[PDB]
């Protein structure tokens, strides 16, 4: 079940934002319900909403009267609506699969909640004026003297994140990619590594593909050794 | 929970012998018992 | 009435069995009755169009 | 508001409990989740019907009892279930699960200097980050030549890893000339109070 959310993760304040989900790779996903679950940076995960098939939204208290959830059946890609922004509401958005369970018949309801069971991968959603900063990428080149390892030095962007692969996918085992510095100018960077002895630094294709979403780019580059 | 309409009853009556005697459950629905008057009996 | 019900054989007589609810097995629904609301609306416009009259 | 403990202790081997108390649980079943740090928060107790994991209901509680702690399920636990009025749902707290006897590490420092391309762009930077140490807490020292810096430094909060230990980053940003100019840069990471050192320099291939 890939919940591929199709969005920005950037918005001015007081005026509103969107989000998607497209629900892909399925063979019974409308049985449970569709729900967006919140969590503040480090804060607690908090219920915003959920969508049963037929158009039985239910919303968190505080918030029913601004936030709505639509459905385009059809792709399917169901979307969620929020209005009068501020930064309180910056962090990370799980949509998540509440999940259904029945042994008989829909109108006598017999059926419970398994829970949430299928959380995506996520979207950093933030609140401000600062512009879409594409990121300013390094290749940081390794030693020429075993082991060894290389990475690739993310400068420069806003707003969080990015994220990487090595040779568009073959290296994995034994990466490393370390916290942003969000510098005195407002943007921040950091760097990837990934691990690559001293027997093929100098006979395979070693990359690292960054991809900045905030700023619609997928930064192809290239990394190599040093004289 | 999610209540529930019946009750997970329990009571006192007689055996196969005078002298002793025998408890023994059953369900009711809420319809067919009533209250009367430590837990609601 | 999707329910297997246990028919407990109570002895309180001798002789006189009293059955007591044995056990209900596993996930609980009540009684009801499927109509189907095709014939259950095909006889009420008969007959209300008996009424106008 | 739901009531968990924000955290909760145990030592290598034994159980442990979790309570999430409150007023609805007297009237709905409760169900569990596992998010480490920044992790999909994983489903672990559910209502199949009307095994290490389980979860015991009493009253105004419902408690979780997990039954044998490797360090792998180091997390913030979250119990979730539904007011009595079948309309919304809301989460508790996040009770992140402490696993003691978890052993020290001394640092794991690497360093990169300005980049082949870098210093075009008015920018000289290095970059110093510290991999898989415990407890996470250290201090660096940056340097030149044998000289320490104070400022165009900036650093972040350590982040745990896989193996539940921590990395800390931290970088300085110079002009072609200030770096350049200095023949040994070594930046110093004090980890226990013991501290490991990298060494670089212009002149060095």
């Amino acid at each position: 079940v890939q919940l591929r959310e199709s969005g920005p993760g950037l918005v001015k304040p007081s005026e509103t934002l969107s989000l998607s989900c497209t629900v892909s790779q399925d063979s019974r996903p409308s049985d449970h319900s569709w729900t967006w679950v919140r969590q503040s940076p480090g804060k607690a995960l908090e219920w915003i909403g959920d969508i049963h098939y037929n158009g039985a939204t239910t919303y968190n208290p505080s918030l029913r009267s601004r936030v709505r959830i639509e459905l385009d059946q059809s792709i399917p890609r169901f979307s969620l609506k929020m209005t009068s922004m501020t930064a309180a509401d910056t962090g990370m958005y799980y949509c998540a699969r509440n999940a259904i369970r029945i042994y008989g018949v829909v109108a006598l309801g017999e059926w419970f909640h398994y829970g949430m069971d299928v959380w995506g991968q996520g979207t950093a959603v933030t609140v401000s004026s600062a512009s879409t900063k594409g990121p300013s990428v390094f290749p940081l080149a390794p030693s020429s003297k075993g082991t060894a390892a290389l990475g690739c030095l993310v400068k420069d962007y806003f707003p969080e994140p990015v994220t990487v692969s090595w040779n568009s996918g073959a290296l994995t085992s034994g990466v490393h990619t370390f916290p942003a510095v969000l510098q005195s100018s407002g943007l921040y960077s950091l760097s990837s590594v990934v691990t690559v002895p001293s027997s093929s630094l100098g006979t395979q294709t070693y990359i690292c593909n960054v991809n900045h979403k905030p700023s619609n780019t997928k930064v192809d580059k290239r990394v190599e050794p040093k004289s | 929970i999610t209540d529930g309409e019946l009750k997970n009853c329990s009571f006192n009556m007689t055996t196969e012998l005078r002298d002793k005697k025998q408890k023994v459950y059953s369900l009711f629905y809420r319809l067919d018992v009533v209250q009367i008057n430590s837990n609601k009996e | 009435r999707p329910n297997n019900n246990t028919r407990k054989s109570i002895r309180i007589g001798p002789g006189q069995a009293f059955y007591a609810t044995g056990d209900i097995i596993g996930d609980i629904r009540q009684a009801h009755c499927n109509v189907s609301k095709a014939t259950w609306n095909e006889t009420l416009g008969k007959v209300v169009k008996q009424l106008r009259k | 508001e739901l009531t968990q403990p924000p955290s909760v202790s145990v030592s290598p081997g034994q159980t442990a409990r979790i309570t999430c108390s409150g007023a609805p649980l007297t009237s709905r079943f409760t169900y569990w989740y596992r998010q480490k740090p920044g992790q999909a928060p994983v489903l672990i107790i559910s209502r199949s019907s009307q095994g290490r994991f389980s979860a015991s209901w009493s009253g105004t509680t419902v408690t979780l009892t997990i039954r044998g702690v490797q360090a792998d399920d180091e997390a913030d636990y979250y119990c979730q279930s539904s007011d009595t009025s079948d309309s919304y749902k809301m989460f508790g707290g996040g009770t992140k699960l402490t696993v003691l006897g978890q052993p020290a590490a001394a640092p794991s420092v690497t360093l990169f200097p300005p980049s082949s391309e870098e210093l075009q762009a008015n920018k000289a930077t290095l970059v110093c980050l510290i991999s898989d140490f415990y407890p996470g807490a250290v201090t660096v020292a940056w340097k030149a030549d044998s000289s320490p810096v104070k400022a165009g430094v900036e650093t972040t909060t350590p982040s745990k890893q896989s193996n539940n230990k921590y990395a800390a980053s931290s970088y300085l940003s110079l002009t072609p000339e200030q770096w350049k100019s200095h023949k040994s840069y070594s930046c110093q990471v004090t980890h226990e109070g013991s501290t490991v050192e990298k060494t670089v320099a212009p002149t060095e291939c």
